[PDB]
């Protein structure tokens, strides 16, 4: 057993073993919808991207009939990589072995001396680069392999009614800034998913030496005091098809010393955000989140940091760091937005430094055989959890709990277990059965008030 | 343009050099208070890899960048090593800085452009070994006996950082 | 076969193939007795140790009551590392994560808002750290994860006779004087066991140098000259459970230009250990040893080094030396000890030094297809070897012998075929059959 | 299918996968005739050099008697290296861990304290270094292991009948300087393998700069400009056993800007190489070749660079970088030769440093399973090649074509297929039964003038 | 074999940070006209492992090389770079030198042996670095005001070169 | 301690590099007798990873170390490469120091305290290549030739040694 959701508990091969990872890229990367980018890195037609979808690269183009398209960064002639830059404009990709033209989405447009060498016998239409099935919400791109998949809709679903709070919010919506800061760290795709997915936990812990300092709101959580009160203070969610996050209420600007714009864009936005989502997704506007998107996006809104994590085998990983922003927000509150989020979770981040080690001992200590044969632990909030009236889904008491941990790892079994989507789709109706607590938000919300 | 002259260019050698050792032996309150002056930027803009024949203008601290900093926000970072209780630097990493290629340039006003190659070598643990390197750019006047710098722009040669993090001064 | 015990030789698929290599840890590392360390690593209640059980990651605390408990550094929580620290003082261990702490024993003592996130919903006894069999043998700790298996003291077992001669001898005994040397060698785990084992036949050729240069009663070894008498200068051993050495004799300070204090503690002490142990034990007090213990442990009595080789895969290692050094003596005489020991055998060393090519060599030269298919020889004085009548175990003419060789992948063999203990107890009456002529050590002395 | 013969393609597995690897050493490094050196390197008895064959180090020496043998660098006592030096003279080789004295041919000659220690017992008889089986063909030396495998001639076979223009022409033949240039690179070793086989079509795209400076007669391809008539300038071949070989027209000191005794040899040597071999070889003499040898030997006739690619790994190579220059010209012809040589094609060379890329990349791209289970195009000038009249083998119509590529990667389908070197005998008469226009040059010749 | 006094030893320290520059910053051509003569000869030879007991004499220029120059030749490699449209450096590979070790001894006809340590930081793309350590050795002549090498031996440390190619000045 | 002057600076700097050449090109006898002192305590500790509320001393010349030398003994380790036959260096291997971050000090009596960064590269047989940064604190002392070193206490970043061994000066 890998996974085991009963018990909620999992095996730490999970994180080492090579013949898991080889289950993960064909049975997820290569399945799953994967986070590529969003419109504002690929603006005006012509502009293009180089992104990775795991291990395969992939070159994420806006075409000039208004599309989005993408397809493996990979030459038809002899493998070769046809573009290497990070971004620009380009109506046609030529490779840098022979000149083999590449169109805008990936077709065999022209081939060098194609009359006198070639005779004119070359099939170019068959000779196109792997296209990728290409769909965006609310401008966020995502990239797919699957023809048999659902649509980028259904395969966030439920989960949609949580993003359109922030990815909408009063008509703006969000948008990425780039370029974003590339670095290798040497773990498991996993371990920061899990850990940006519901890890309030840690927060207190591991981030004792800089909530200390900026004081504000987030101060009280440094040290983990028994005192206060995490169930009043916070939620945790989670989807059917993994997708789950944590909130901490009225603490969007929490971690932002320099916050005048980013506060008073909320102040000047919550009364819209009331009127269209209510008023429970308004208390998700004000609050600051801890997301990540099946399987390796994350993001925090309110710290306003935006991740995906690119798997480069078992043991290592290439952190991609964008910086979400509002689109209706100011060019200055963007760029203060930018510096705050980069100087608390960039390269150099003032958190993000300390959970280097955290995400890599997890991994490299499974080098042990005794070690990999044990288990790991993701119980905190079982029996406290289930399905909302209001809020779909599964839901759990406070941000500070493993629900979100337990919904990852339960999709992540099925997709693992799965031979293919035909299989998933059939647990449609069942899939929250793990979850045996029903009648718990009933008999909560009664109890109170 | 004019080059400085030997004389000065020592003790602009012995300022980075005096400045190494702060950051190696873990002074950086003192440091931050004599060698950096307190209208100081501190900049590490993030270079994207693009095509030559790509017309766009270099990265301006209005864009992206790892540092991008004033004193304020600089004595913020500082006070992390400090006063905070980080488990990854209990015990500090060691880490060993290598100055070298120093030019100096009369900039005018009692100010001097300075160009030199950093070689960052950090150790942690038992056997994990991290190596950078930069291109620094800086503008140094002199304040008292001694030099402060006001402007510093910090050229990054990797463009996927092979490290856990970049927390560490130059 | 990977080894073959009767014309002695084996396929340098050991040193290289992946397959054997995960065959080993699982049939030796999980189940033999690893050496943790010593007492004087740990030598108050609370002091702890962080070291490897191969590519394990363990913590060796002195607990509180004075006994000693082992268990893998890793949190139940996510599997995260525990402690880093090399060693100190704790009466707990807290994670770095989210702070979970952890007791001397490795049980879950406590955990951050216990009764406000997890509601007191969580079995602490089930959620340990994974325990390692901890005992001890004259201060010498050792580990084991196999449960089945036998005592310590068993596994050593007629290797404890050769033991104690110098680990009691007067009465004091040995320890081991940290913090050790780490360094990584990129070679096989076997290469520097079997080397340590009972190699005197490279001393002459390959420490040529260092011999000359320090002189003295050791120095007609370098160039392997066949004038000298070998099988009056020395004899070698092999133990039933993979454990043997060779032995020099009158040779113990052989290697040390400064040895006032070391020397003349072993003229003090040499008429008490001829007492207790006899002339047949005071004759190896007095030599200089060349010993492993199987599987990974190795140290030098005499020159005083102690080395543990922490295998990282099949192609690379880690090399802990420590200085083993007497209780007994003063200590002005440790740290003398401790000095030419380093000067000598240490990362630095004047002799290990010249080694270092000749552990990676034998490794990495199998990266060829060819190559890996080929065999090694060592027959270096097979049939010239049997059981002694004084001595336990299986004895050999002269230290330049390969009977350690033959007798560490004999039992290499055997724990590699063997699925679990009972397979291997089963042939404790009939292990030294691959040595052919019993009647050797009878005839020779007649 | 790992290649296709018919539609001349192959999948992009054969440059990343292992066990794709694990079959290559086993049916084509250790079967067919490796490339070791040259009598050049070791002229006179007692002298050697270390190489490699594969990944296995290897010792070739000179003997007394004038034969060449050759043996595995590694003692039979616990493994260790024997010779650690690239070249010198020497009648034994100690092990530098015990002192195990080996003869010139590999025998265990001696042991230290042999009858003190060992008692005469250890029969050094079957304690020898492995010997590799030697032969050589006009000086340049080649090692096999497979003992069923045929003669060197035989596996040269119809592709002699080029050699012989080249290796003996007038008389002198050629030999190789030393000591090579030796350079990690992270590919495959087919990537350089094909590209010096054939690939003169990167030639204009990627060298357009080397070439535009040199001028000469090579400047035309700057660009590949359809202007030009490409099939008058050159001719493809390709044989049996996978060797092949372009060539363009009166351009053999081409890219040497300092060609004074080296076309004065040529044009002392051109008369009584056309009255030897004929005026359809003396055209081939004059002309600058780009061969690979199979599998893994490669050069440049003209150019005179003459190269190796040692596999380390199916990601890796290391490359070997010799000067291929006749015996018969002078010693300041050699040396000129020598320097033009490297400046073009050595580890700083001006030409070979923009291929770097182009060998790693199309190998490193095959680290996403999406990519790596594409497929490989060749089929430029596919139809417009046969059997003809004058030449042997298969020839192609210009030097810018995929003849060669075809042809290499047919015979390395033979070998991977083929459990023994009888399976591969087999197919003498079926072998260019793939290329299926028997009558193409029969009706070019006979249309032309 | 005598010295340079600190005043020349400075001067030439300062010649080889500002030949530096130029190789990082891609000013090839100002470096082939400026900093080296007419009659140079700009060589790297190819040392092989041998044994001690082994008595032929060390490479010469007649011997195989990976530079082996004239004036003229460099002129051929650095036009190149310079002009040429190079795919594998469209984006240019970031380089840095780190100098040391600047020993100047006094020659005849006012020459100047010069002795020198060198490590080459390369880094390009994504993820791809490579590292090269060298010594320099140089005959330098003052073209006032001004230095101007006119020989220059440059010993590669690595026997197999851990890199695409060598294409690069020192 | 109050900082030497610019032109002791050089002399010590000069003294460093000379130093350097004569590990470089193998005359540690030469070395032994000009650049050391007779009363030389040749020092390198075995640093701990210890947690920062551990209030041990630091490591002292009698506890455990991987060099604890005198002059008598580092004739030892010098007459080693000389005289003996060591089959690792058939042929010699090679090493490439880059000293920086040289900082003098008046330390009193005409004893200087020397403070520097020193990266050692080595490289021998084929693709063998290994990398060692450490931080030397030295107190020289002048006499009639220049300066010889009587104490030197080198301090190891890495706490695993990821080489072979660690048989090199400085
Ligand atoms: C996962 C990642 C980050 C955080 C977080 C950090 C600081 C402030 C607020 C939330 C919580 C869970
Ligand atoms: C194996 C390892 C070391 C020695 C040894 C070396 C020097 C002095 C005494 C024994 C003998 C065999
Ligand atoms: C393959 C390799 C090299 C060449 C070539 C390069 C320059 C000049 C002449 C031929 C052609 C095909
Ligand atoms: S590889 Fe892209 S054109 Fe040949
Ligand atoms: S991982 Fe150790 S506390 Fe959660
Ligand atoms: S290993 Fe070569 S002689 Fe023992
Ligand atoms: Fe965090
Ligand atoms: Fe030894
Ligand atoms: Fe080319
Ligand atoms: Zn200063
Ligand atoms: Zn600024
Ligand atoms: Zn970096
Ligand atoms: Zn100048
Ligand atoms: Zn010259
Ligand atoms: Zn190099
Ligand atoms: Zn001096
Ligand atoms: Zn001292
Ligand atoms: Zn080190």
């Amino acid at each position: 057993t890998l996974v085991d959701t009963v018990n909620a508990s999992q095996s730490r091969q999970v994180f080492w073993d090579e013949d898991v990872y080889a289950l993960e890229i064909e049975r997820i990367f290569s399945r799953a919808w994967l986070m590529l980018g969003h419109e504002s890195l690929v603006p005006k037609p012509g502009d293009f991207i180089t992104t990775y979808m795991a291990e395969d690269k992939v070159i994420l183009s806006h075409q000039s009939d208004g599309t989005f398209r993408a397809f493996i960064n990979s030459c038809s002639h002899r493998g070769n990589q046809i573009c290497h830059a990070d971004s620009g404009n380009a109506k046609a990709f030529v490779c840098n072995y022979h000149g083999w033209v590449f169109g805008q989405d990936g077709s065999l447009v022209d081939v060098p001396l194609e009359s006198r060498c070639y005779h004119n016998s070359l099939d170019k239409q068959k000779l196109a680069a792997k296209s990728v099935r290409v769909e965006t919400y609310k401008g966020f791109i995502f990239g797919c392999h699957d023809p048999e998949a659902p649509s980028l809709e259904d395969y966030l679903g439920e989960f949609r009614y949580y993003l359109d709070t922030i990815w909408e919010g009063a008509g703006g919506g969000m948008e990425l800034l780039g370029p974003p800061m590339k670095s290798l760290l040497q773990c498991n795709w996993k371990v920061p998913a899990e850990n940006f997915i519901g890890d309030g936990y840690h927060v207190g812990w591991t981030h004792a030496a800089a909530l200390s300092q900026i004081g504000g709101e987030l101060a009280g959580l440094a040290g983990n005091r028994a005192d206060i009160p995490f169930d009043d203070l916070g939620l945790q969610f989670t989807t059917r098809h993994g997708h789950g996050f944590g909130v901490i209420d009225n603490a969007a600007a929490g971690l932002h010393i320099k916050r005048e714009g980013w506060t008073k864009f909320l102040e000047d936005t919550r009364g819209e955000v009331r009127r269209k989502f209510g008023p429970e997704r308004e208390r998700l506007y004000l609050g600051h989140w801890n997301c990540s998107i099946f399987p390796n996006c994350s993001f925090l809104y309110g710290t306003n940091t935006f991740k995906i994590w690119h798997p480069r085998g078992p043991h290592e990983i290439e952190v991609w760091t964008y910086t979400i922003v509002p689109r209706d927000a100011d060019p200055a509150t963007k760029s203060m937005i930018q510096r705050e989020a980069i100087r608390t979770f960039g390269t150099a981040g003032t958190l993000e430094s300390d959970d280097g080690e955290n995400m890599s001992s997890a991994t490299y200590i499974n080098r042990g055989v005794i070690t990999r044969n044990g288990r790991m632990n993701s119980t905190m909030g079982v029996g406290y959890e289930g399905p909302h009236p209001v809020y779909p889904g599964i839901v759990g008491i406070s941000f500070i709990g493993e629900t979100s941990y337990r919904g990852f790892y339960r999709f992540w079994k099925e997709m693992i277990d799965a031979p293919d989507w035909a299989s998933v789709k059939a647990n449609d109706d069942t899939w929250d059965s793990v979850f045996p607590n029903r009648n718990f938000w009933n008999e909560k919300l009664n109890a109170a008030e | 343009q004019i080059p400085v002259t030997p004389d000065v260019h020592y003790d602009i050698e012995a300022h980075y050099r005096a400045e190494v050792r702060m950051f190696q032996t873990g002074q950086y309150r003192e440091w931050l208070q004599g060698m950096v002056a307190e209208d100081i930027h501190y900049w590490m803009p993030i270079y994207e890899q693009r095509l030559t024949r790509d017309r766009r203008p270099d990265p301006t601290p209005d864009d992206a960048a790892i540092y991008n900093d004033d004193f304020g926000e600089l004595k913020q970072r500082v006070e992390r090593l400090y006063s905070g209780q980080v488990w990854m630097e209990d015990p500090p990493s060691k880490i060993r800085y290598f100055v070298s290629n120093v030019e100096a340039f009369e900039a005018g006003n009692g100010e001097l452009d300075v160009l030199s190659n950093i070689l960052v070598y950090r150790n942690r643990r038992q056997t994990e070994v991290t190596v950078h390197t930069l291109g620094r750019e800086d503008k140094l006047r002199r304040d008292g006996n001694g030099f402060k710098v006001f402007r510093r722009k910090l050229i990054l040669d990797a463009r996927v950082t092979q490290d856990k993090n970049l927390y560490f001064f130059c």
